């Protein structure tokens, strides 16, 4: 996170870190959505231009900073994930080897329904991005930044990448008075918003892509969680 | 999960975090 601040203890108990198993290195952020399911970006697992195709034997997740380390049973990547062109449908689900124990530092975030998404997804409304990634383009504390949702035509005019309805963008405009963005290591992490209707946090987006971190006139792009909920529902079953 | 989105160290203890108001401020313009 660029231009953020230290998060208070227990601020994001759904925070998950995706780690390379060997050699061990932080790869991506992720989010806890149940005691057994973890949400992240597809490009964190599969990205052929960088020769990246991680399996369950290549990865570990870290949750709760009290801390929990777990293997993955299965990886689910959206079948229409489009890495060649624009990272359309940049979403993947990680099934944990076994269900984890919940605590003060480990707690799942909510997924939004139609009504929640209609209420919260308006240009100007701020969401929250958290992660352990770079401060500049190695924090010892989870970092947090709050960022405003941006008008879709402003998002499209900021980049040459074709923007689909499965993406939104967020971040300050040049001269808006503030800065901030996800950066290397935060990708796959959650963009959350607090609902006034029921006092709960919902994950609205997944850090997907940007063109540099915290650049004037550029915005972060996030996988639109509600619009991919049909696929989320299908794989999780229950 | 019935208890999703409610953090034990905040909402469950009726303590709001330090930058929550920034989000609620953005809701009313
Ligand atoms: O609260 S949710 O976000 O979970 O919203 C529920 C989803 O309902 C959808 C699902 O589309 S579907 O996959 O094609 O079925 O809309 C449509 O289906 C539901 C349920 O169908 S079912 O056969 O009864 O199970 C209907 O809602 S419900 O009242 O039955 O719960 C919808 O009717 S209605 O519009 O609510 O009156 C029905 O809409 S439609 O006739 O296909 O237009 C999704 O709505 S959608 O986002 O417009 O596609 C909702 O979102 S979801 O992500 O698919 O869960
Ligand atoms: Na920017």
């Amino acid at each position: 996170i660029v231009e953020g601040q230290d998060a208070e203890v227990g601020l994001s108990p759904w925070q998950v870190m995706l780690f390379r198993k060997s050699p061990q290195e932080l790869l991506c952020g992720a989010s806890l959505i149940s005691d057994r399911w973890v949400l992240t970006a597809a490009h964190c697992l599969l990205y052929p231009p960088w020769d990246k195709n991680f399996t369950v034997d290549d990865l570990l997740v870290r949750i709760g900073k009290v801390e929990k380390i777990s293997m993955l049973d299965k990886i689910y990547i959206h079948p229409r994930y489009n890495w060649k062109e624009n990272l359309d449908r940049d979403i993947a689900l990680l099934k944990l080897k076994r269900p984890i124990e919940l605590s003060d530092y480990i707690h799942p975030v909510c997924l939004p329904d139609k009504q929640t998404a209609a209420k919260l997804l308006h240009a100007g409304f701020k969401g929250r991005v958290t992660g352990w990634g770079n401060r500049r383009e190695q924090p010892s504390v989870l970092q947090v930044v709050n960022l405003p949702l941006v008008e879709r035509p402003v998002c499209k005019a900021s980049t040459r990448i074709r923007i689909t309805d499965n993406m939104f963008c967020a971040g300050y405009k040049p001269g808006e008075g503030k800065r901030g963005d996800a950066c290397e290591g935060d990708s796959g992490g959650p963009f959350v918003m607090k609902s006034p209707y029921n006092n709960r946090w919902y994950q609205m987006g997944i850090v997907s892509w940007g063109e540099g971190c915290d650049r004037d006139g550029k915005y972060g792009f996030y996988t639109h969680v509600f619009r991919l909920k049909k696929w989320i529902q299908k794989v999780i079953d229950r | 999960e019935a208890d999703c989105g409610l953090r034990p160290l905040f909402e469950k203890k009726q303590v709001q975090d330090q930058t929550e108001k920034e989000l609620f401020e953005s809701y009313i313009e």
